[PDB]
RNA sequence: AUUGUGAAUUAAAAGUAAAAAUCCGAUAAUAAUGGAAUGAUAAAAGCUAUUUAAGGUAAGAUUAAUAAAUUUAAUCCCGAGAAUAGAAACUCUUGAAGAAGUAAAUUAUCUACCCGUCUUGAAACACGGACCAAGGAGUCUAACAUGGAUGCGAAUGA
RNA sequence: AUAAACAUACUUUGAAUCGGCCAAGUCUGGUAAGCAGGACUGGCGAUGCGGGAUGAACCGAACGUCGAGAUAAAGUGCCAAA
RNA sequence: AAAAUGAAGACAUUUUAACGAGUAAGGAAACGAAAUGGCGUAAGGACAACAAAAGUAGUAAAGAUUUAAAGUAAUUUAGAU
């Protein structure tokens, strides 16, 4: 035979839309077409982020969008994830393109004079991406990450899943 | 029922399947336990430089 | 089956060099170590206090912190299937400056001498010098001609066996 | 078996680079011949391949491969006991031919494989200097013997029939 | 439009003529040096070869980890696989270490020509594409000033400036079977075996192997 | 005490030092003539013919000067690119009186130790198994965690 | 210098497993053992194929279903292809 | 694995390249370029002659015995009694 370091195994990268969502299937069909034809790194990025699992597409709040759009007045924030609403802080005027908008987030963005776009309108208006800012939410804020590891560790102890008689 | 005590057979073959995990770069850059006076000087300048950086931000 | 003492199997490792007993040179305590330097850990049995563990003997490490009496050294240690970072604090008596970068610092200096000439030469507009050639493994030597005027021949043949008794 | 003429020089501190080593090496090819040459240098002059340059390696062809000569070979071989020096004589028309006989003859009479024999020298001796008990009889002028019990010869493999017809016979030949 | 095909064909001829000039001119210079040295009675020392072709002789079973790594560094991962290797202190020591598993020597130009023309291939986009045109060679090695198959042959034989990049693109050759040795492949070629350094005699083996 | 052979060496003649045959070295390649396995059928970056001419690096040829030359000059020859024109559609045998293939039985050459399990190792002189049918063994409730799909999101559930 | 993008760095969750055995240009106890125990590596276990008549470990070589060739260990009086 | 094409064709697309041994063990379902592909048993909700009589059945169901066909295989299909 042949002395290979390792045998061929499936590459651990998603290439389609997870689940049976008919609309999310068409979005991947649209951006898989755009990235192949336009050969734009922006469409390759949006296509890749559309294929992540739900846990890997964390939310972005209106407060975080406002901070990132401060020095970008006429721009379009583009986050492939649900956009929630931070009720603690005001929402300025800005245009956001996202997969889904919370009822309160959509009201707040619209009431400020902004716009809530979907990814087909963004591809229709800015296919290769010209006045957009790519944004993704934080991943390590998940509480599940606290318990990972060994809680007896000297350096970075875990968080000891609560249970029988935990003090 | 005497049994074999210990053997290092096949141990190196195991340790190299997933080879020796080198530490990342951040391991070598830790500063815990440095010289006391050196940390004081570094903290003093980082506080001075940050305040100067911040007042310009407040100015504009 | 050895024991688990801190200084086991050190009859030969911790022995002082032949005719090298007593005090050490004063260069050991006078040499100045700076953070980022390369040092070699060399346990000195004559100074029992602060003796580094025998597994670090002869290991080349980097200085990461300099204290009033001790020099912090950062070396690599091998564990089950990984490599960990060990940070120590040894007195200067148990370490020694390392020459691991001795020849590298000559090549760094030679290229700097050429670069300093190149900037000047470009100021006068004259052509600039080329950088020194990189080291190569011993290359196949080229063809050559040998003048036979000063050439002598000695025949080579198997030798008749002679008894050593 | 072929004979080669090999020369080389040593370029280092120990040996001055104005002294050239020569040898005449018998080997099946030039690659084997060079290996014998390098071991002679290494075991007799502390010369190694990594610090020496080969110059020439040319075959030596027999000048008149039609004249019968009595060859004498001085060799040393290693047995179970120790190391001994032997002097065997062969009658052939080529130097490489005589060495081929010597290797075959030593492997049979003494059961010594080739990698125990070092050919010190091979020369040519006179007609009356042959001392081999059997070979001494064929060096005279009036050698004459009837080869009896000849098996009949076959022109080629074409006529090598398995079963023949009629009776069989040898030849007083 | 497609007028570049004629210009490309002309350009290839110009390169081919130039390459054969360099090979023949260096061949002549050596020949006269030997001739003149004999006239003067002097001694002429030939230059050591700069190119080596190595063939993997044994299987993939029963190899020490040190030997296993070296054969992977030389891309000899299969029995009856030949690659071209530069000659220096590093590689010669590496080939000595794996001597029982390889046989190697110094190829001739005709050996390089036949191997590249018949068994040649290139790694394009991770695909071992066999050589069928100069356009595929121009695409892969255009940045290295190798635009036809004769630049590929000339560069390998003379070991030019871009030998590493050209050689690393050439996929390891897959060869046939042949009579490996006289006794067996368990002894060195010096003893009449199969492995080891065969010097120029590796061309006879490669003749029955290509 | 006249003569014979003779390795080796030498003179003169012949010889520009490429015939053929054999041996010793070096090689194994281009080609041709017959086949085999898997295919294809189409016209060309086929092949051929006519024009000019990049080239022929020991060696396409003849010459001359000279020569242990892959040393120089001349004029003959051929000729790559390119432009212009040319050409490939076939025979025979067998088959609903059974072709090709496939299946069953028998024969012949090669080939084949008892399944399951414990075990480093069983075809084992280790254990269960006389044969057949039907039944026959990771399920349900409850708590937690990870993970993939789902709704909503400072709320979610009610 | 050489190799490396289906490279590299991983993160999470989890299965089985920790009765082993053999070889040797190796070692210790023993008179010695197809004995007991170890260092390094390759194997058998988990592994069929070609050869050694037969064989867990030896030699070549590791396996999708096939056709044609050149081979390896090793062989060429008949069984048995040469 | 990478390129190309992609509302429906179809054989789970087209091309190129590398690869395919294996005990214990793992790879749940769904995921158009599909994050392994499938066969079988029984029951529940649907669909099954698109023009107002809409799957098969006394012009012979299920079952049983065999003969052939499809599938690498689990199995399926059809004829005869």
């Amino acid at each position: 035979a042949i002395d290979l370091d390792r045998h061929h195994v499936r590459k651990h990268v998603s290439k389609t839309a997870r689940g049976n969502n008919a609309y999310m299937k068409l979005l991947v069909r649209l951006y898989g077409f755009l990235a192949r034809r336009t050969q734009s790194k922006f469409a390759k990025t949006i296509l890749h982020r559309l294929c992540l699992s739900r846990v890997n597409r964390p939310i972005v709040s209106t407060s975080k969008l406002a901070c990132l759009m401060k020095k970008h007045p006429e721009e379009t924030a583009v986050c492939v994830n649900t956009v929630t609403y931070d009720s603690r802080y005001p929402v300025p005027k800005m245009n956001v393109c996202a997969l889904k908008f919370t009822k309160t987030a959509e009201a707040a963005i619209t009431k400020a004079g902004g716009k809530c776009l979907r990814f087909d309108e963004l591809a229709l208006k800015a296919p290769t991406g010209r006045k957009t800012v790519l944004i993704r939410g934080k991943r390590n804020v998940r509480e599940a990450l606290k318990h990972f590891g060994k809680v007896c560790a000297k350096k970075n102890p875990a968080k000891q899943y609560k249970g029988k008689q935990t003090k | 029922s005497k049994d074999k005590n210990r053997s290092s057979h096949n141990q190196s073959h195991k340790a190299h399947r997933n080879g020796f995990y080198k530490p990342k770069k951040s391991a070598y850059m830790s500063t815990k336990g440095m010289n006391v006076q050196v940390l004081k000087n570094t903290k003093a300048q980082r506080k001075f430089a940050l305040a100067k950086k911040l007042e310009a931000k407040k100015a504009a | 089956p050895l024991s688990n003492g801190r200084n086991r199997r050190t009859r030969k490792l911790f022995k002082r060099p032949f005719r090298g007993h007593g005090l050490s040179n004063t260069s050991t305590i006078l040499h100045t170590y700076k953070v980022g330097d390369y040092v070699t850990i060399l346990c000195n049995s004559s100074i029992q206090h602060g003796l580094p563990y025998k597994a670090f003997h002869g290991k080349t490490g980097r200085v990461w912190n300099v204290n009033p009496h001790a020099i912090g050294v950062m070396v690599n240690k091998k564990v089950n299937n990984r490599i960990v970072v060990k940070r120590l604090h040894i007195s200067p008596e148990h370490i020694k400056p390392s020459g691991c970068q001795k020849d590298f610092l000559e090549r760094k200096a030679a290229v700097a001498a050429i670069r300093k000439q190149n900037i000047q030469l470009k100021k006068e507009g004259k052509p600039l010098l080329p950088l020194p050639a990189k080291r190569l493994p011993k290359q196949p030597r080229p063809a050559e001609l040998i003048k036979g005027a000063d050439i002598k021949f000695t025949t080579v043949a198997p030798l008749k066996f002679e008894e050593l008794y | 078996m072929k004979e080669y003429y090999i020369t080389a020089r040593c370029t280092d501190k120990a040996h001055n680079p104005n002294e050239i080593f020569r040898s005449r090496v018998f080997a099946p090819n030039y690659v084997v011949a060079k290996s014998k040459f390098w071991m002679m240098l290494k075991k007799q002059h502390k010369v190694k391949k990594i610090n020496a340059e080969l110059l020439q390696c040319q075959p030596i062809f027999e000048k008149n491969p039609t004249v019968v000569k009595n060859y004498q070979i001085f060799l040393r071989y290693v047995s179970a006991g120790g190391i001994h020096n032997i002097t065997k004589q062969y009658r052939d028309v080529t130097r490489v031919g005589a060495v081929r006989q010597m290797y075959n003859d030593l492997a049979s009479q003494y059961r010594t494989r080739q990698d125990k024999i070092q050919l010190i020298s091979i020369t040519t001796v006179g007609d009356k200097a042959v001392k081999n008990p059997v070979l001494h009889q064929f060096v005279g002028h009036h050698v004459k013997f009837p080869m009896v019990h000849c098996k009949p010869v076959i022109a080629s493999k074409r006529f090598n029939l398995p079963i023949k017809a009629g009776k069989l016979t040898t030849k007083l030949c | 439009c497609k007028a570049r095909c004629q210009a490309f064909r002309k350009e290839v001829i110009l390169r081919t003529i130039k390459n054969h000039k360099d090979i023949e001119a260096a061949k002549k210079a050596v020949y006269t040096a030997k001739k003149n040295a004999e006239i003067n009675g002097d001694l002429y020392a030939e230059a050591d070869p700069k190119l080596i072709v190595a063939i993997r002789i044994r299987g993939i079973n029963g190899v020490s980890p040190k030997i296993k790594k070296i054969l992977k560094l030389l891309r000899l991962r299969q029995i009856n696989n030949a690659v071209f290797i530069k000659a220096n202190a590093s590689t010669i020591k590496m080939l000595r270490l794996v001597d029982p598993y390889v046989t190697y020597g110094y190829p001739t130009l005709e050996t390089v020509q036949k191997l590249i023309y018949k068994r040649g291939a290139l790694k394009i986009n991770g695909n071992r594409m066999p050589i069928t045109s100069n356009c595929m060679i121009k695409k892969a090695l255009g940045d290295k000033d190798v635009v036809c198959v004769d630049d590929l042959v000339h560069e390998i034989y003379t070991v030019g400036k871009h030998f590493k990049e050209v050689n690393n693109k050439l996929a390891p050759f897959k060869l046939n079977g042949a009579k490996i040795a006289e006794k067996n492949k368990k002894i060195h070629f010096i003893l009449g075996g199969g492995f080891g350094n065969r010097e120029l005699l590796i061309n006879k083996l490669l003749a029955n192997m290509i």
